[PDB]
């Protein structure tokens, strides 16, 4: 039941300064220590600091102490990680994660990405991929969405709210030249089934608070 | 500040093998303050191993950890489909520092892949732009080439590609080749194909709609 829960991560101009927010659920929020750890786009996990909630102090890698600085808000069950002065070099995905027993992180958040760049915020525009098959033929059908044109990173693509995971096949996103991102979701199934049941597809682009669900149905 | 070397950076195996992952501590480490994570593609590290030697809870006992001198090793003694992750370790005195990692690929029998084809939809023509989909589902391994031919006229540098990861079940890829052209262009032609070569396939496999049903 515990769970942990980033959010505020987003679009950042570099020297701006950031608030990523971490709430805790389902233990005693003063009984352990909640600390911050960072994935730059391929590569490894790296350390930023520790907030302990019942006393309130801090630790921090020194590369750090400067810049970032971490609060808790034991009111709202929450910790959180204050940023300045970005840089490219901190685009990332951030983690919060609970410290258990001899200082392993056994409860982590999903993580939030963190993009620090000059450019605009997009949302993106979904497009229906139709069905390769009819109702009535045999067999095993593919649809999907595509999704185009957003920044930054990341987007969310569910099928119908999540009841729709098997066969499913969401695909990294490649930056156009344009500097925009794009990516399709597709998933594949029994084509019969394409008369009794609907696809939708829901895209959820939390950078620019864009939210969009599309039916995928034969076409013409 | 005490560094962990892990190694190797990757590693490649079958089903069934005995896979091992070491960290050298720069420095001395107390046992009880290793650990060991396991990340699985777009979702957060999991604890996988504590204190140089203890299971996680609900971690199968193929996986195993173990420590000489400031060699700290990560076994896993049966390698599975759903180990297909990259491996961390960490270690603890008062900072904390993490290993680069190590990603772990399985190895598989050749499988062909399913190739499908999306024309534009109405709607993102209207926008003025059109998209032409070709899907290359569940196939190993990762080399294939995948052309796309309007009319026999193979195009070139006007195509995106993007592949999945290995997928945790079955060890198969996903490749999605997106083409792009303008709303004039894409009325000017009839026929669009894309046409894949992989090992699976003893002759390349096309897919085509004409434009217009």
């Amino acid at each position: 039941e515990v769970q942990l829960v980033e959010s505020g991560g987003g679009l950042v101009q570099p020297g701006g300064s950031l608030r990523l927010s971490c709430a805790a659920s389902g233990y005693t929020f003063t009984e352990n220590t909640v600390h911050w750890v960072r994935q730059a786009p391929g590569k490894g996990l790296e350390w930023i600091g520790g907030i302990n909630p019942y006393y309130g102090g801090s630790i921090f890698s020194p590369k750090f102490k400067g810049r970032f600085t971490i609060s808790a808000d034991t009111s709202k069950n929450t910790a959180y990680l204050q940023m300045n002065s970005l840089r490219a070099e901190d685009t990332a995905v951030y983690y919060c994660a609970r410290r258990a027993g001899a200082y392993y992180f056994d409860y982590w958040g999903q993580g939030t990405l963190v993009t620090v760049s000059s450019a605009s915020t997009k949302g993106p525009s979904v497009f229906p991929l139709a069905p390769s098959s009819k109702s009535t033929s045999g067999g095993t059908a593919a649809l999907g969405c595509l999704v185009k044109d957003y920044f930054p990173e990341p987007v969310t693509v569910s099928w119908n709210s999540g009841a729709l995971t098997s066969g499913v096949h969401t695909f990294p996103a490649v930056l156009q030249s344009s500097g925009l991102y794009s990516l399709s979701s597709v998933v594949t199934v029994p084509s019969s089934s394409l008369g009794t049941q609907t696809y939708i597809c829901n895209v959820n682009h939390k950078p620019s608070n864009t939210k969009v669900d599309k039916k995928v149905e034969p076409k013409s | 500040d005490i560094q962990m070397t892990q190694s190797p950076s990757s590693l490649s195996a079958s089903v069934g093998d005995r896979v091992t992952i070491t960290c050298r501590a720069s420095s001395s480490v107390s046992s009880s303050y290793l650990h060991w994570y396991q990340q699985k593609p777009g979702k957060a590290p999991k604890l996988l191993i504590y204190s140089t030697s203890n299971l996680a809870s609900g971690v199968p006992s193929r996986f195993s950890g173990s420590r000489s001198g400031t060699d700290f090793t990560l076994t896993i003694s049966s390698l599975q489909p759903e180990d297909f992750a990259t491996y961390y370790c960490q270690q603890y005195s008062g900072y904390r520092t993490f290993g680069q990692g190590t990603k772990v690929e399985i190895k598989r029998t050749v499988a062909a892949p399913s190739v499908f084809i999306f024309p534009p939809s109405d709607s993102q023509l209207k926008s003025g732009t059109a998209s032409v989909v070709c899907l290359l589902n569940n196939f190993y391994p990762r080399e294939a080439k995948v052309q796309w031919k309007v009319d026999n006229a193979l195009q070139s540098g006007n195509s995106q590609e993007s592949v999945t990861e290995q997928d945790s079940k079955d060890s198969t890829y996903s490749l999605s080749s997106t083409l792009t052209l303008s709303k004039a262009d894409y009325e000017k032609h009839k026929v669009y194909a894309c046409e894949v070569t992989h090992q699976g396939l003893s002759s390349p496999v096309t897919k085509s709609f004409n434009r217009g049903e």
